[PDB]
């Protein structure tokens, strides 16, 4: 059986994980107390992917919560689903990172990492056949970047064979909330490019754009953004939990997506989106989902896919639909926009279908694209990084915690090399 | 130094369970941090160091060779010339680096009878060798073209 | 006694097996639970025929089949489905992840640790048999399991049993539509086992059957169930001669004697002529000449290749129902008269004919109409190569840059093993371009 271990670090990761757990639970039918109150019999068939049994016919999620500030832990416990988690998995400290990558990675995180790893070993030992991990965090912050990177490094050292994923919120181009975002983002990407096996790039600006233009909300809050991200996270790994006509394990997605080891950054997407009060106008079907799925406005990465080429793409459908319609639509999309697909991969669309759609959605589709245009994002950070490293704007805060300029230089060089690789394929011609 | 499975291990340094980090000096390029760099003054010293290094290397048997190598090996010599004509010349004029590299042999898996840990070592060796072939081909094409 | 063993590997094989065994259970009057009430009403006969079913003491019939996969989902659909009481509980799941579209995982690392159980189950089934005739393996190119584990299993079977026939039905990649970006690697690697160990391999493509469903059957949104039902009809027509009485009967050895002029030329195509909806079933006589002329139509081929670009080297016709030898002789003469169908000079006869009395059955909730006469053609042509050539092109376009190669190398494969296979494939294609050159 395929068991997944879930880790959460920092304010952003913890809130996303809380909303995500509030979702999966409904999909499988779990009350906030833990007892099962459902209708179908397929919901318990594969519940062990995420949940562990407990003696009173109870289910406890296989999650780990990490921070260095008790405030977020208190907020999560004092909530609708606070009592579902195991208390022993609430690992935390005091005197948080303070938006400093050095404090998170070297000074403060180095004390709590041992306890976090002990909990991780205990959780992974009980699994029958572990599949992989997944971790949610924010790169622009403190605690999240440092402790997530340290945990990723340690876990990769200990479990070299299994899959590692990451759902990371990157710094946005214009909507900014921390003055030293570029240092943390660069130092985090320098390690993410090496250690993890997949990465999905989320941007707050894209989510706000979707909420205001597509969903037509008036006062979006972080709850809705967490909703979107949770929807995507649940849709990615559906085929481990429900039967279908074409299954797609995480490893299969990894093999079909990345052509080379260093290019494992993806743009996610979800369809459909009717904004309500206009559901009665749109006819839901397969071509409509495909039309909405490949559109640029839908992307959550805040980067235009029209400025590059799709290295490859994967689509996971959920519903009861015909295979010919799916295959015809993917072929049509490939043939119509022939300029935006790389030419030395003869077919670069992976397809999967599952029979059980979401609670109230006769159909749904998830999208994982791998395109060169993502380089734009990295370039932005790199530019800003230079603008603050040429004069050493806020460097002393890092150097007081045990770092040196060499670390910054090598991180900048590594990200620039990543940008150069992605740019090597972006231009047309190339061919044979 | 040796490369076993994407980890650098020192040989002259005695039993040290930890690995050695790889860092890039901005001007001098890649290198490895805390490599036990040892001086020499007699042929006996370097001979004994070479014997100890070969002894401590990781080696395993297989169908293709009774004593095969499970790790790439790199031997490096740093040599300094000091011209000390006190009237005119200065010392430490020339510094030179000599590198001697022994690579692991491509594993065919089924023909070698690999199994368990040996198979994973063979897989890592093959990955490294394929990467080496790709760079070599790319660099050759690049220099040939321009 | 005439006996066969069926092996289904991978998701495609298991689903095709579901459709097949539904058809077989329907044909002989066996309920899903294995009981056969008609014996109490009939009072005699061996209608619980030994070609596919073994009879226990209490009257229950258990099929001669082995299901294999490296993930639990697809078989767990069967363990709790309608036919949960038909099969033996030994279904051979791997309690681990799947090959993940990786040939190396399915042949070297994860493909083992379950091969021994499969061989033991097959050994028990073959030992229980008395007069085993052959194996029918169902798999699919382009899948990790269906390529790698099929290769390993076929190699072991050839080493172990040796002289028994080994047919093979497979889903070949389509020219344009596809569901994986690493299909060509898997197919080209799988070339070796189907070339060397298999005795006769039949090819099927999804695009061809989609077109047939669209035009003949008038289904605008078909799914895999229709595909599997059609393939099951073809396989049943092939195997029917072992079961029911007929005027002219053909064993598996006859197929392997008349369709393979040389050892390395054993890749024929298969077609089924009367595919027609119930609404269009009227307005048409569906006589022998019509159905046998429908076989040679290029639009009814089950693989997207044009037979007109090559030459026909051999043909087997299998008739079911109310058919008379006078009509089939006249049909053969008419087909020989036409010029569009070209026969190689060194095969003056060309045709083999078999006739069976049992007409085809109709599944409830199906799409094919009830018909009185049915035909299955197995033709050995030199048009196949064309399809292979297309696939080869795709492989080259990805192998010039070594894309996706590190995934294969990290699981025990060596790089050079790619190139060898490609060259091997080139050799087969050239021998299908010389066997047809006109003699001088
Ligand atoms: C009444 C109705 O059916 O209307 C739809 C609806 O209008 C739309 C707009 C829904 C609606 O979603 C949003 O408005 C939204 C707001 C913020 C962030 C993200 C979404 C919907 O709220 C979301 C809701 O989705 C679900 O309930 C899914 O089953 C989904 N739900 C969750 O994510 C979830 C959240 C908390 C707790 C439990 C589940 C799901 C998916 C996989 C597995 C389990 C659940 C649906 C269909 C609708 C409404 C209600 C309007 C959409 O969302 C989903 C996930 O279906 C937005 O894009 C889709 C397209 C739908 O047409
Ligand atoms: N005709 C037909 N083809 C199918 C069916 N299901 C899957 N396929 C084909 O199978 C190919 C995918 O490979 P699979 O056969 O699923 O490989 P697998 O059995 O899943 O093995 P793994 O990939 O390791 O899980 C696709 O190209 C499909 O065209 C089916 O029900 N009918
Ligand atoms: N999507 C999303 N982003 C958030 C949320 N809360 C904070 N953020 C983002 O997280 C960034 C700050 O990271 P932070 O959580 O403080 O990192 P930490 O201090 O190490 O835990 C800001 O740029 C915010 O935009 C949330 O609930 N959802
Ligand atoms: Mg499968």
């Amino acid at each position: 059986m395929r068991e997944i271990v879930h880790i959460q670090a920092g304010q952003c990761g913890n809130q996303i994980g809380a909303k995500f757990w509030e979702v999966i639970s409904d999909e499988h039918g779990i009350d906030p107390t833990g007892s099962y109150h459902g209708d179908s019999d397929l919901q318990l068939e594969r519940i062990n992917v995420y949940y562990n049994e407990a003696t009173g016919n109870k289910y406890v999620p296989r999650a780990i919560l990490v921070d260095l500030e008790p405030g977020t832990m208190d907020s999560v416990r004092s909530g609708p689903f606070g009592q579902i988690f195991r208390p022993d998995n609430f690992v935390f400290g005091q005197s948080g990172a303070g938006n400093n990558w050095a404090k998170g990675h070297y000074t403060e995180g180095a004390e709590l990492v041992d306890s976090v790893l002990d909990v991780v070993r205990k959780e992974s030992e009980s699994c029958d056949c572990l599949q992989g991990f997944q971790l949610t965090h924010s790169l622009g912050g403190g605690t999240g970047s440092g402790m997530g990177t340290l945990l990723i490094s340690k876990i990769r050292e200990e479990y070299p064979d299994r899959i590692m994923n990451t759902f990371s919120v990157m710094p946005s181009p214009k909507v900014s909330d921390t003055v030293v975002e570029p240092y943390n983002a660069t130092l985090s990407v320098h390690q993410l490019v090496e250690n993890t096996d997949e990465t999905y790039c989320i941007d707050n600006e894209a989510l706000y754009d979707i909420c205001f233009r597509t969903l037509k909300l008036t006062t979006p809050t972080y709850g809705d953004l967490n909703h979107l991200v949770s929807a995507t996270m649940s849709g990615v790994t559906t085929c481990l939990r429900f039967p279908g006509q074409l299954n797609a394990d995480l490893r299969k997605l990894a093999v079909n997506m990345v052509p080379f080891p260093r290019l494992h950054f993806f743009m996610p997407g979800f369809a459909p989106l009717t904004s309500r009060g206009s559901q009665q106008y749109r006819a839901l079907t397969v071509p409509e989902l495909t039309q909405q799925m490949f559109d640029s406005k839908n992307m959550m990465a805040a980067c235009d896919p029209r400025h590059g080429r799709y290295l490859t793409v994967a689509a996971i459908f959920r519903g009861r639909m015909s295979m010919k319609e799916v295959d015809e639509q993917m072929l049509n999309v490939q043939n119509k926009n022939s300029s935006y697909f790389v030419e030395w991969i003869p077919n670069n669309v992976k397809t999967a279908v599952c029979d059980i759609p979401p609670r109230g959605l006769k159909m749904s589709a998830t999208f994982i694209g791998n395109s060169t245009a993502i380089q734009e994002l990295f370039k932005r950070i790199s530019e800003q990084f230079t603008a603050m490293f040429r004069r050493k704007a806020f460097l002393h805060w890092y150097t007081g915690e045990g770092m040196d300029e060499m670390e910054f230089t090598e991180a900048e060089s590594n990200m620039n090399d990543l940008v150069s690789e992605y740019q090597q394929y972006q231009d047309a011609t190339a061919d044979e | 130094m040796e490369i076993y499975c994407e980890r650098v291990r020192d040989l002259l340094n005695p039993k040290n369970k930890g690995n050695l980090r790889v860092r890039e000096h901005p001007l001098l390029g890649p290198y490895v941090e805390d490599l036990s760099k040892l001086a020499v003054t007699s042929y006996n010293d370097i001979q004994d160091l070479m014997d100890s290094g070969n002894k401590a290397r990781t080696v395993a048997a297989t169908n293709m060779n009774e004593t095969s190598s499970r790790s790439h090996a790199v031997f490096n010599i740093i040599f300094t010339q000091k011209r000390h004509d006190a009237e005119t010349n200065i010392t430490t004029e020339k510094v030179s680096k000599i590198s001697l590299v022994d690579l692991a042999g491509s594993e065919r898996a089924d023909s070698t009878g690999a199994k368990g840990t040996r198979l994973k070592e063979g897989a890592n060796i093959n990955k490294s060798l394929t990467t080496l072939g790709k760079v070599i081909s790319a660099l050759a094409e690049m220099d040939s073209g321009p | 006694m005439r006996e066969c063993i069926s092996i289904h590997v991978g998701q495609a094989g298991v689903q095709i097996g579901n459709a097949c065994w539904e058809l077989y259970c329907l044909e002989h009057g066996i309920q899903p639970d294995g009981q056969m009430p008609s014996d109490k009403t009939i009072g005699g006969g061996d209608d619980s025929f030994n070609t596919f079913f073994s009879e226990t003491g209490a009257g229950k019939h258990v099929p001669r089949a082995v299901f294999v996969d490296l993930e639990p989902t697809v078989i767990d659909e069967v363990r709790t489905g309608t036919y949960r009481q038909l099969f033996h509980p030994e279904q051979l799941i791997t309690g681990k992840e799947d090959a993940a579209n990786n040939y190396a995982r399915g042949h070297y690392t994860i493909g083992k640790e379950i091969i021994d159980l499969v061989l033991d189950r097959i050994r028990k089934l073959a030992d229980q048999c008395t007069g085993l005739q052959g194996f029918l393996v169902f798999h699919s190119f382009g899948g990790g399991t269906g390529s790698g584990f099929t290769s390993l299993l076929m190699e072991r079977l050839s080493v172990d049993y040796g002289k028994k026939s080994k047919l093979e039905f497979s889903i070949y990649p389509a020219p344009q539509v596809s569901t994986a970006v690493v299909e060509p690697y898997n197919s080209i690697l799988t070339t070796h086992t189907t070339l060397e160990h298999s005795d006769c391999a039949f090819m099927v493509d999804n695009e061809a059957i989609y077109d047939i469903c669209r035009r003949n059957l008038d289904i605008e949104r078909p799914t895999y169930t229709n595909l599997n039902r059609l393939i099951s009809q073809i396989v049943s027509s092939i195997t029917a001669s072992l079961r029911f009485d007929g005027a002219l009967n053909v064993d598996l050895t006859e197929f392997q004697t008349n369709l393979v002029p040389y050892p390395r030329i054993h890749f024929p195509l298969a077609t089924y002529a009367p595919v027609i909806s119930a609404e269009k079933a009227y307005h048409e006589q569906l006589s022998v000449a019509e159905i046998t002329n429908a076989c040679f139509e290029p639009a009814n081929q089950m693989v997207k290749c044009d037979p007109r670009h090559g030459k026909y080297m051999a043909c087997c016709l299998l008739y079911r129902g109310d058919v008379v030898p006078k009509d089939v002789n006249a049909a053969i003469a008419t087909i020989k008269t036409k010029r569009s169908i070209q026969f190689v000079d060194w095969c003056p006869t060309g045709f083999k004919v078999g006739i069976n009395y049992q007409p085809p059955t109709v599944v409830p909730g199906g799409d094919l109409a009830k018909v009185q006469r049915a035909v299955c053609m197995l033709s050995n042509t030199t048009a196949i190569a064309e399809a292979w050539a297309r696939l080869d092109h795709k492989f080259d376009l990805m192998y010039a840059k070594r894309a996706f190669v590190h995934w294969y190398v990290g699981e025990g494969m060596e790089e050079g093993e790619f190139s060898e296979a490609r060259e091997d494939m080139a050799a087969l294609e050239k021998d299908y371009e010389e066997v047809g050159v006109d003699s001088v």
